[PDB]
């Protein structure tokens, strides 16, 4: 198949900036290049047909270029609506192949996370499983490392993370990490800690607690 | 007006068969082609194949030939996508999209709304809701943090509201994570003032429609030695 290599995978920019995505085919595809926007939970919407034809209703700020192998989408005057994912599609030969997508993030200033640790509830403990939870609240950028530590032993393979989408208002992220033990292993150990590293912290912050303490 | 209307979400066990559909409104069926796209969770789009109803011609991406069957009923302008034995890795959203014939100039100007297909061992199960109590190690400055751990449910989704919708600022409901069990698990949190904690009551409203489970859980603070 004609492989389509889209870049950048992710991209940060500010309202009013002017970004450009690029796709490169491994076979010539003349002007058979298409561009879609996808908001989450929606189906892709076509913006540009073969030969850079703006689709009826696509705003003036969208535009397209390329012939042969190297193709570019270009958005001037990035409005708020335009923060989403974009895909390119070659329609020159079967199978149709898509670029792997570009994700558009609002750029803002660094914000350190607010960190909170939650010991397993007593209701949960009466059923034999312990879930320790670590919340990192409202930080930017997205990159952040959680290190669970159990009596100072760094944990691995012990936890699961999940991250919100960018908040519409403050453009921060929030992270939840869950360390899950059997009630037995839980009670083997005393001090339970959550160590966050993040560009907005001069050094790592730790939240901790003692089992039993509350 | 042109609509491509897809069938509703599916939860299946591996090895069952499944047929999802796409009905075309507002244009002449035999004048176009219907295409099927896969989009696995959190990833890009993939072209699976297409059908031209005028000729009964069916084309497949080779990565899907022999795992799925695209068909059509001309009399209802419906296209079908069919599996005879599902695997868990068929878990994804499936879109239909309209296109042209060999040598057309416009592709996928219209899309159905998508059909989510979940394939899993697990059986339907209601969540256990556990408090994430505020304390001193959930006290930033004048900001406290509390929440609910919605654990061990299947399938997705669950909704979470705070104070039957009365509390909305500072709320973060995270994406579920799929456990090795699994059985999804998620958490909803909120940041509130330390002082108010005190005088204000926080209850999370958890709704897991697939299991007809609704639960309300109060999040009371805690005392440390
Ligand atoms: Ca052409
Ligand atoms: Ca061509």
């Amino acid at each position: 198949e004609t492989t389509v290599t889209q870049s950048p995978s992710f991209l940060s920019a500010s309202v009013g900036d002017r970004v450009t995505i690029t796709c490169i085919t491994t076979t010539d595809i003349d002007d058979d290049m298409n561009w879609f926007q996808q908001e989450p939970g929606k189906a892709p919407k076509l913006l540009i047909s073969e030969g850079n034809i703006l689709r009826p209703g696509v705003p003036s700020r969208f535009s397209s270029s390329g012939y042969g192998t190297d193709f570019t989408l270009t958005i001037s005057k990035l409005q708020p609506e335009d923060f989403a994912t974009y895909y390119c599609l070659q329609s020159d030969n079967l199978p149709f192949t898509f670029g792997q997508g570009t994700k558009l993030e609002i750029k803002r200033t660094v914000a350190a996370p607010s960190v909170f640790i939650f010991p397993p509830s007593d209701e949960q403990l009466k059923s034999g499983t312990a879930s320790v939870v670590c919340l990192l609240n409202n930080f930017y950028p997205r990159e952040a490392k959680v290190q669970w530590k159990v009596d100072n032993a760094l944990q691995s393979g012990n936890s699961q993370e999940s991250v919100t989408e960018q908040d519409s208002k403050d453009s921060t992220y929030s992270l939840s990490s869950t360390l899950t033990l059997s009630k037995a292993d839980y009670e083997k150990h005393k001090v339970y800690a959550c160590e966050v590293t993040h560009q907005g912290l001069s050094s790592p912050v730790t939240k901790s607690f003692n089992r039993g303490e509350c | 007006e042109v609509q491509l209307v897809q069938s509703g979400a599916e939860v299946k066990k591996p090895g069952e068969s499944l047929k999802i559909s796409c009905q075309s409104f507002g244009y002449i069926f035999i004048d176009h082609t219907i295409h099927w796209m896969r989009q696995m969770p959190g990833q890009g789009l993939e072209w699976m194949g297409a059908i031209s109803p005028r000729h009964d011609i069916t084309k497949y991406n080779e990565m899907f030939r022999g795992q799925v069957t695209i068909s059509a009923d001309k009399s209802s302008s419906t296209a079908y996508l069919q599996w005879s034995s599902l695997k868990a890795s068929d878990t994804a959203m499936y879109f239909c999209a309209r296109g042209g014939f060999y040598g057309s100039t416009i592709w996928f100007d219209f899309w159905g709304q998508g059909t989510m297909v979940t394939v899993s061992s697990a059986s339907t199960k209601g969540p256990s809701v556990f408090p994430l109590a505020p304390s001193s190690k959930s006290t930033s400055g004048g900001t406290a943090a509390l929440g609910c751990l919605v654990k061990d449910y299947f399938p997705e989704p669950v909704t979470v509201s705070w104070n039957s919708g009365a509390l909305t600022s500072g709320v973060h409901t995270f994406p579920a994570v799929l456990q090795s069990s699994g059985l999804y698990s998620l958490s909803s949190v909120v940041t509130v003032p330390s002082s108010s904690l005190g005088t204000q009551t926080y209850i999370c409203n958890v709704n897991h429609k697939p299991s007809n489970t609704k639960v309300d859980k109060r999040v009371e603070p805690k005392s440390c030695d």
